[PDB]
């Protein structure tokens, strides 16, 4: 009966990076992983390779 | 056999201009969206300028080809 | 007769593509496209006339194409056959 909790907190580890890759893009976005995947948030080549 | 440099670059350029610039507003209102504009936008850039670097090294040549006399003979005839 | 199903495939493609690329040259040849000269067997007597001698052997070609278009559409059909074996 008595519920659960889900907790925000000031984080000081680096966040990951993630795309929501989509079927057509998957090849692209492995190719531009390839060389080191991007920073939080930095502007992604795959869209443009 | 006049190929007036008016003609092609109004055709090829309202073409990719087009495609660069009035499919994008078309591409639906969805999660695709901005890959697709970027695919059109970009696309029209790269063929776009592969055209018009191809077609301007043809603007105004320094020098015309060389031919064996062979196919001077066969060409006289066939083109104009 | 019997062979194996990758065999069978890549035999049908490669009828495929044989069919398509030498119909499509023995089209060009037989249209006298200029871009095909240097290909065509004429000797360096043949240039005396006009055009029309060397048109002759430019069909001569487009024959030997078609005639290898319809080896290959053979083919074709043989491993289509041995596909549906398989």
């Amino acid at each position: 009966t008595v519920p659960s909790i889900l907790n925000r907190m000031q984080t000081n580890q680096t966040p990951p990076t993630y795309n929501k890759t989509n079927k057509f893009t998957h090849g692209f976005q492995n190719i531009v992983d390839a060389y080191g995947i991007g920073t939080y948030r930095e502007i992604n080549p795959a869209p443009y390779t | 056999t006049a190929h007036s440099f008016a003609l092609p670059v109004i055709i090829f350029t309202t073409f990719w201009g087009l495609i660069g610039i009035a499919g994008p507003w078309f591409v639906p209102k969805g999660p695709n969206r901005g890959v697709i504009i970027t695919m059109l936008v970009a696309t029209a850039v790269c063929c776009y300028l592969f055209w018009l670097i191809a077609i301007l090294a043809q603007l105004n040549p320094l020098f015309g080809p060389q031919l064996k006399n062979e196919t001077i003979w066969y060409v006289r005839f066939l083109w104009e | 007769l019997c062979c194996g199903p990758k065999l069978a495939a890549c035999g049908i493609v490669l009828s495929a593509w044989g069919v398509i690329m030498l119909i499509m040259l023995g089209i060009f040849f037989n249209v006298h496209s200029a871009v095909l000269i240097e290909d065509v067997p004429f000797t360096e007597k043949d240039f005396e006339n006009g055009p029309q001698n060397i048109y002759n052997l430019y069909e001569q070609v487009s024959y030997n194409c078609f005639i290898a278009a319809g080896l290959y559409l053979l083919l074709g059909g043989f491993s289509f056959c041995q596909v549906r074996l398989n």
